[PDB]
């Protein structure tokens, strides 16, 4: 089952990352992972806040951009916001419960610290720009686009507190409950919570990428500075959470914790690959429909397209996957040296 | 309950010799319970207690009852405390015979044996004539326990308590006063001894709790320079070592080495930034201090316009990997009107390595002219290594690590510069001590121990407002201070030969003021209204020209000081005469004293030091004369002080008669007429003054601090004339009441 | 059941605080309740970490002070650093499924963070006194009066957690799990959380005070003392979530979101004043396991069992329940001092000063209006 | 270039003056890219008096951690970090603190 406090006292570096006894303890000098420590380190350092930026200028040039700019500006801060917003409530719930190793359950909680501190950033930057963000969040709500990536993500994240509430509560076999028949397993739960990671990994490592590309490009033309400072602040901590996510995705994988994960790492390596490949899919139609009226100040689709394929693809190789496209030179190299100084 | 003496011989309980004691030390008190002391000192009685535990108890149970209606818990647990002190002094309660105390003493090795070969018994004896013990009694408890916890001669490893206020006070007269002619120095003993017990002047935590001992080392500030090499930074490193081992806060002006990615040796090698520097003296600093009287404290400087201050002005932050920062050593940044004009344009200011761009490091501190000329060609020369920073967003970053981490001091030259003693062109000054409060010229060193380089060192007093009811007694007290002062200078022992040089040829000092809350709330004023800008011009031309009347008739009596000819008082210039003119608008007294008689009297003769005032924080030094901490008001009725040898409650001064007159630091409506006082305060000060500023987000919409009014804050302490802005104090609503 | 993202739009200033949708976007604009925001906005200019407060004069200190004293102090920071482990874990997996407000949801999530950074803080400062960190850390889960008091604040957790994942897997009602029949009742599932919600705030406001009381009659006595300030950062925090606590079952309970549960809210206060009696007998019986060895001065099994009395008497008087004990004054009056920390004029360059605000300040400048200022 | 450096063998007596010249010979050596070995272990230990009662001692590892800083100072434009090893005998009243200062299981400070 589940609970706050076990009463035993086990060897916290011998347990198994997750799906082990639940943690009791928070300590700290016996590290049974220095990644996990480090992450932890560097997030408290990275600390920070939106109420240090100006955003006056950049109200004063929203007033004096075109309306597609606007449109196209507004309309990808809507689906980083949306992102955090998710972000920021889900991996508590989630994975939580399912977490047996201390350093590993705090690098969680300030994770999802730093995308509450996001989503009020993003907030921030809305209510100093703008007068009505009340019809900008409704539309937020309301926009079917960033709603069918909603539905995607959320639904990975809902199946897995099914299945781990299911393993919580009854136990494992074949059960009936009110006249059905639902089978719980270990084996389905790890799959379900390796497919998870997966996306968790694909988010954190491709879609804000796309929004800090997007917003980057527009403050090289020397409009928008506190968005251009607030998003690099922001894809600072992003850095930071998808380098930790992927430490945590190698250290499943790599049969170091438990061979049961690597078998099922090894049983749903085309899942993983095919939701990288659909959410990148996703991401350049999200462009071309960002691309109504024409193209940006100083740009085209070609590029970000290109920097998308980029992007994804040096994710995919570096969690250890396939290569999906055929790679070439940096379509937008100085994006790359905006966002990690 | 069985009582234990101090050596283990139980005893069957006796408290009614105790009650006793509580009879005698709340004798003469009013709205006070024994009977309540009783019952909340009653209940820590397990058996066999010893008394070196009852009596620790019965004073902490008869101290926390200090509060905003029965402000005379606080006479009584000074009065119970040093009972205790006697007690575990010299056993019994009457003090011994000052020459039998004072021999017993130097056999041990506590005193020094000069006393002993200077004065004589007869001598002692007439010097015992003039003690008055039962002025002990007059102490508040802050005061004791200060005094007790780090005054009094005493052992450390063990605990031990030796000697009383009285003869501390008796003795620092009489070691200040031996090297005069006999006719007069027992007179001159014996009035300087009135007038620092009955706290009519304050002497600061060295001086008073060194010289009695064969330690000698009492200049309180000290000052250091570090220049671009090797061998100066190691000759820092050992001089900040040798002087904080001895009792003194340091000042670094480190704001000279070379900035990350300069070569060097020719270029060869590559430098590495100024962050390990920075390690390294903070570890020096940190080390071998921490067993002494006090913890080692030591500030750093660096200009403004230096490549590396985007990641300099951060290193005290709160947020960030060991590995680049230094928090336990405040910083000072130097800043002056050409940057305040980048920052109003709204244009870049630029940033240059500040050794590899020649005469414009010193001509930033000498000649604001030239540093504008070199500054634009600089500017506009296409082959220096340059940084282009946006000068709102450096201000900016600047105030907000300044309200961050408190402790960002704030630095303008060009007045240290262009309103001082000391010429610019021969005698600039660089840098200032921990506590950004006095200002003195330096000069890089080679060796730890050579002859071509100084390191000024400064020691202090204050006068005590609250005590004075003339502008006389103002003078009687300089001349005795002056004295004092000049004795310890000649009487110091300096670890350094550039230190003993520097002190010697200079004759520094600076003499300030405590209990100026009391005395201006006193007078039926106040600091938010405006309303004691006159007084302030009064007071402080008072104080100014006493000084240097004392100072000259000093130099009349016993020549000048060895370096005068480097001075600006002997090209006949005052603070009146060289005060910054936008004193006016806000300012309307006239002068009171004759000036240009004294001007001429110092142009035919010169002066003894060369610097008489500067006006100082006195965190500690001012609690045993029960005042308050000098140009700053207090915070509450009953003020919790925080230091390492407990958390004090401490009633401001004559509190039954001014529980409404005072203003306290949370109820200002802003810092602007504090500001305005301390620049008129600056204004006919010589150096620096210590000015803090305040801000407190529940009087703003929004729970914010505007920016705006910081950086107007910090324009104003600019335009008005304020060398230094010290401290930040930032509230923050942590009420729990219980 | 749980979903991370409803696509159902709705009005989020007419849900109610608990049991309601779960949460769309997070917004900080249109606020319900103001004391929420305003808690998070306090907590997120609080921020401190550990390694700002030098306390290497305290591990003299305390290697040089007695037996009994150490054990005093270990025992306090062992027990605090458990149970700040069970507080850091428990609010985000018990209250997150359950809440209908960004706000509140955020202000969990931040109470969770800052209560990490509590116990990162108490292992630091036991990982600089001591050499045997283990041996203190596995004393911490072995020692049977820190796990009596660790379970008796844990049961509720996870009972409300159980009953919230039947509420979400089946529904309302009664229902048949294999082969037996369970009643999920969204009344008692509310009971339950009133339930939790008043014994969390019992814990956070006399157990912890009791520590604090300890470890501050430590440093009253020039000991311990970056120690004590350490600790005084973690009681201003701490007096925080307390506020936060009390303001959220208050209203719950005062019944501005259905009279039902104020009802509830009648019968769970009987419950909970019997909880409350339960939680000081546990206190004094703590403060008589510590002070066994001998008092300290100023500091023993009366004085302590005073200030549990009146601790109680205040928080329930505050919570809007009945007085148990006699509403007698405050035994150790020199706790305000480090409570209170309005007219603290702490001396610095010997002991830091916890009074920032980290970045709290507006920072958007009037260039012209500056402009038009002649120095 | 008539400079050959390699390690260097340094004493520390137990004095300010000889503390103060031994670190300045380390940085003055680091900045050659040398490698130092210091016989620290004469640096009286915690608790001991400074001038007969008149201060309270703080202990040897102030002025190890001193020598630390001196030695890592910058040495990274070379061939060699700053690199060394100090020395100390066992029946040192501090030994069970200072065979302790190279695990993770302790604060920084
Ligand atoms: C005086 C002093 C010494 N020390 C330590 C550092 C040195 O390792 C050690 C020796 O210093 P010394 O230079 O030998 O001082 P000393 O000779 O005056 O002391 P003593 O009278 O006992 O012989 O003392 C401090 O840490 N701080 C101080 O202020
Ligand atoms: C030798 C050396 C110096 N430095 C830094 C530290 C000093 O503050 C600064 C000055 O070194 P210097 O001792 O002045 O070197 P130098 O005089 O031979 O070189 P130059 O003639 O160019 O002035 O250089 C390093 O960072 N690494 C090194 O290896
Ligand atoms: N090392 C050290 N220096 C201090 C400390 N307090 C003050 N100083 C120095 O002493 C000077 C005057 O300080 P002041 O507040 O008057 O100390 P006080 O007179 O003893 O109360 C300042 O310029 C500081 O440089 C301390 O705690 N440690
Ligand atoms: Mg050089
Ligand atoms: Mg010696």
């Amino acid at each position: 089952a589940y609970t706050t406090f076990s009463q035993t006292k086990n060897d916290q570096l011998k347990e198994p990352m997750f799906f082990g006894q639940p943690v009791n303890v928070a300590r700290y000098d016996q590290q049974k992972y220095d990644i996990f420590e480090k992450l932890i380190e560097k997030q408290l350092s990275f600390f920070w806040r939106p109420e240090q930026v100006d955003v006056s200028r950049d109200r004063i040039d929203y007033q004096a951009l075109p309306e597609h700019e606007k449109h196209i500006f507004i309309s990808n801060l809507k689906y980083q916001t949306l992102l955090d917003s998710i972000q920021g409530r889900s991996p508590n719930v989630a994975l939580l419960p399912l977490i047996s190793i201390p350093e590993l359950e705090t690098w969680v909680e300030t994770w999802a610290f730093s995308e509450t501190i996001h989503s009020r950033s993003y907030t921030h930057i809305i209510r100093n720009i703008v007068n009505d963000p009340s019809v900008v969040f409704d539309d937020i709500v309301t926009n079917e686009q960033i709603q069918k990536r909603a539905e995607g993500i959320s639904s990975y994240y809902d199946e897995l507190i099914e299945m781990t509430s299911y393993w919580h509560l009854l136990g494992e076999g074949t059960h009936t409950v009110n006249g059905k028949t639902v089978t719980v397993s270990l084996r389905e739960l790890k799959k379900k919570l390796y497919l998870c990671l997966m996306s968790v990994n694909a988010l954190e490592a491709i879609r804000f990428y796309v929004s800090f590309a997007c917003s980057f490009a527009f403050a090289e033309r020397e409009l928008m500075e506190g968005n251009a400072k607030i998003i690099r602040l922001i894809a600072r901590d992003e850095a930071l959470h998808l380098t930790g996510t992927q430490h945590m995705l190698n250290l499943l994988r790599s049969g170091a914790d438990d061979p049961e994960m690597a078998e099922i790492a090894e049983e749903c390596k085309q899942e993983c690959y095919d939701l990288f490949v659909q959410a990148a899919q996703q991401e350049k139609d999200w462009a071309d429909y960002l691309f109504r009226d024409g193209s940006m100040i100083g740009l085209n689709k070609d590029i970000l397209c290109q920097y998308v394929e980029y992007i994804t693809n040096i994710r995919m190789q570096a969690v250890g996957l396939d290569l999906p496209f055929q790679t070439r030179s940096n379509p937008i190299p100085w994006i790359n040296t905006w966002l990690v100084s | 309950l069985l009582v234990t003496k101090r050596d283990g011989s139980t005893e069957r309980i006796n408290l009614d010799k105790i009650h006793r004691v509580l009879d005698w030390a709340a004798e003469g008190l009013h709205n006070v319970s024994i009977s309540q002391v009783e019952l909340r000192s009653h209940i820590q009685f397990y058996d066999g207690i010893k008394t070196s535990d009852i009596h620790e108890t019965i004073i902490k149970a008869a101290a926390d009852l200090i509060s905003r209606d029965a402000p005379d818990y606080q006479y009584l647990a000074a009065r119970l405390a040093i009972f205790h002190l006697r007690k575990k002094a010299y056993g019994q309660f009457e003090p011994p015979a000052l020459y039998d105390h004072v021999v017993k003493m130097v056999e041990m090795g506590k005193y020094d044996n000069h006393l002993l070969e200077d004065y004589t018994e007869e001598e002692f004896k007439q010097m015992d004539t003039f003690i008055d013990h039962d002025r002990d009694m007059t102490f508040s408890y802050a005061a004791v326990k200060q005094l007790e916890g780090k005054y009094l001669v005493q052992n450390r490893v063990t605990g031990e308590i030796y000697e009383s206020a009285q003869f501390l006070y008796i003795l620092v007269a009489a070691c200040l006063f031996s090297n005069y002619p006999r006719e007069t120095r027992l007179q001159y003993v014996k009035r300087f001894y009135d007038a620092v017990s009955t706290f009519k002047i304050s002497l600061p935590t060295p001086i008073m709790s060194g010289v009695r001992t064969p330690t000698r080392q009492f200049s309180s500030c000290v000052l250091i320079e570090c220049g671009d090499s090797l061998d100066s930074i190691n000759a820092t490193s050992s001089a900040i070592v040798k002087y904080v081992s001895q009792r003194a806060g340091i000042g670094i002006n480190a704001g000279r080495i070379r900035a990350l990615g300069s070569p060097i040796r020719g270029g060869e090698a590559f430098h590495t930034g100024c962050i390990p520097f920075y390690k390294h003296f903070q570890t020096a600093v940190k080390s071998c201090s921490q067993g002494g009287v006090r913890g080692g404290a030591a500030t750093l400087f660096y200009p403004m316009w230096h490549l590396e201050v985007e990641s300099l002005l951060v290193l005290k932050n709160n947020r960030g990997v060991e590995g680049n920062r230094v928090r336990h050593m405040d910083y000072g940044v130097q800043i002056n009107k050409l940057m305040y004009t980048r920052l109003l344009k709204g244009e870049d200011i630029t940033l240059f390595s500040p050794s590899d761009v020649p005469g414009l490091y010193d001509a930033f501190f000498a000649d604001q002219e030239e540093f504008e000329r070199l500054y634009t060609k600089y500017e506009k020369d296409d082959s220096i290594r340059k940084q282009r920073v946006k000068a709102v967003e450096l201000f900016s970053l600047m105030m907000q690590e300044r309200a961050s981490t408190g402790r960002i001091y704030i630095q303008n030259v060009d007045h240290c510069n262009t309103h001082s003693p000391f010429d610019p062109a021969i005698a600039p000054v660089r840098q200032s001590n921990l506590c950004l409060e006095i200002a003195l010229p330096t000069k890089p060193l080679n060796d730890v121990n050579d002859e071509n380089g100084e390191i000024a060192l400064c020691t202090l007093s204050a006068f005590n407002l609250g005590a004075i009811n003339n502008l006389d007694e103002l003078e009687e007290l300089a001349i005795l201070a002056v004295r004092a002062l000049d004795a310890l200078l000649d009487y110091q022992d300096y670890p350094i030969p550039a230190a003993k040089r520097g002190a010697m040829g200079r004759r520094t000092l600076g003499i300030g003021v405590i209990n100026f809350a009391y005395y201006l709330a006193k007078h039926g004023k106040r600091y938010s209204d405006g309303s004691a800008n006159n007084l302030t011009h009064k007071t402080f031309e008072a104080i100014q020209y006493y000084l240097l009347k004392a100072s000259n008739e000093l130099a009349k009596e016993q020549g000048a000081c060895p370096w005068f000819n480097e001075t600006t008082y002997a090209k006949g210039i005052l603070p009146i005469d060289t005060y910054k003119k936008d004193l006016d608008t806000i300012a309307n007294e006239p002068l009171h004293y004759d000036w240009e008689a004294l001007r001429e009297s110092i142009k035919t003769h010169g002066l003894r030091n060369s610097t008489l005032s500067a006006l100082m924080p006195s965190e500690t030094s001012s609690q045993i004369s029960n005042a308050t901490n000098g140009i700053e008001p207090p915070r509450g009725y009953v003020s919790i002080k925080a230091s390492k040898d407990g958390i004090l409650r401490q009633v401001v001064p004559d509190y039954e008669h001014l529980h409404d007159a005072y203003e306290l630091l949370w109820e200002m409506p802003g810092n602007d007429g504090y500001l305005q006082l301390v620049g008129i305060m600056q204004k006919f000060i010589d150096q620096s003054i210590s000015a803090n500023t305040n801000y407190d987000p529940s009087r703003f919409p929004s729970g914010k601090v505007p920016m705006q009014q910081l950086l107007k804050d910090l324009l104003t302490a600019y335009k008005f004339g304020v060398k230094t802005l010290y401290y930040q104090n930032t509230r923050d609503g942590a009420e729990d009441a219980q």
